[PDB]
């Protein structure tokens, strides 16, 4: 409220994401948390448009966009690609594409994405687990 | 060389410039411009990268690296490259032994 | 300049003029570089002499020094009989174009 910057916007969006995740994960409800997820997307999109040259905001938008409640995979792929273009040294975005392809029965191309991610950072955990 | 000289002599003995009113001035000016342009070309080469004595050997080394699996096309290090990077000695042989 | 018409071949002629001399100089080397030139070069040999002093004046070599490393030719060369004694009358003139 008293200092409007992009980082706080992105963090607020992630927090709303966590709240929705906790509500769903206890099976307490479904489809009654829609407003929470739309609020999270609104905050994350505001952060990205405020400064659209940061791999972090695009990556956060991609992760939230593919949550089970939203299920918008095209936007997720677009966001991961934009994050990679913004900063080439990015293991997180490559591994996120690998997960997205792997869950949609695309073993070969996911294998390629994981290989790129570990080539850029040999001690990142998620890429090694994906390879396993 | 002698045959090219003979052909140039044959062509030169029929030149149209020899009969032009303005043969000396334009011709000398062309001499000057070509000489200056040539010296500029050599000068630009001296400041370039092809002057470097060891540049072809660098290219050959990059090819040897890329034939093994250490460097992607257009030179980005792969995992084997980063393994042989942080190694004390016999980097190529040791990393090849490890992968095999 | 404007070369449309009687001056169309003005640049190309220049090239034809230059390369021949370059070739001629190379050919001239292929004359002294040969062992056979080194055998022919002796007394009783007439040569055409080209320098600032003699411009293709005919001269006859009297002898070639035994030291074939610094080959200095004591040579009789024709020039105009000097009707002057003062170097102050000599001045830069038009650069003699190589004509056909």
């Amino acid at each position: 409220k008293l200092m409007s910057t992009s980082n706080t916007w992105c963090d607020l969006g992630i927090n709303y994401y966590r709240q929705a995740q906790h509500l769903a994960e206890t099976g307490s409800n479904m489809n009654d948390l829609k407003e929470l997820l739309e609020k999270s997307l609104h905050c994350l999109k505001k952060a990205v448009r405020l400064d659209s040259n940061n791999h972090l905001y695009w990556n956060a938008l991609g992760v939230v966009a593919c949550y089970s409640g939203i299920g918008n995979y095209a936007l997720a792929q677009h966001c991961f690609i934009k994050s990679i273009q913004s900063e080439q040294i990015n293991a997180v975005a490559w591994t996120n594409l690998g997960v997205l392809y792997l869950t949609n029965e695309n073993i070969e191309q996911a294998h390629e994405a994981f290989k790129m991610a570990q080539s850029l950072d040999p001690s990142y955990l998620m890429c090694w687990i994906g390879q396993a | 060389g002698g045959l090219r000289a003979r052909k140039l002599e044959e062509l030169i003995q029929g030149a149209q410039c020899v009969h032009s009113p303005r043969f000396p001035a334009q011709y000398l000016k062309l001499r000057e411009r070509m000489q200056i342009q040539k010296e500029m070309e050599r000068l630009r080469f001296l400041l370039s990268d092809q002057s470097l004595l060891l540049l072809p050997e660098y290219h050959q080394r990059v090819e040897v690296l890329r034939t093994l699996g250490y460097v992607d096309e257009a030179g980005t290090v792969k995992l084997a490259g980063r393994v042989a990077c942080a190694m004390s000695s016999h980097e190529l042989l040791l990393t090849e032994l490890m992968f095999d | 300049p404007d070369m449309t018409g009687q001056l169309v071949d003005l640049p190309e002629y220049y090239s034809w003029g230059e390369e021949l001399t370059e070739t001629q100089h190379m050919i001239q080397r292929r004359i002294m570089e040969s062992v056979n030139g080194l055998k022919s070069l002796s007394a009783g040999r007439v040569v055409v002499v080209k320098n600032q002093e003699h411009h293709n004046a005919l001269g006859v070599i009297l002898q070639v020094s035994s030291n074939s490393t610094s080959r200095v030719f004591t040579t009789l060369v024709l020039c105009d009989k000097p009707l002057s004694q003062d170097p102050q009358d000599r001045g830069p003139a038009t650069a003699e174009v190589p004509y056909p």
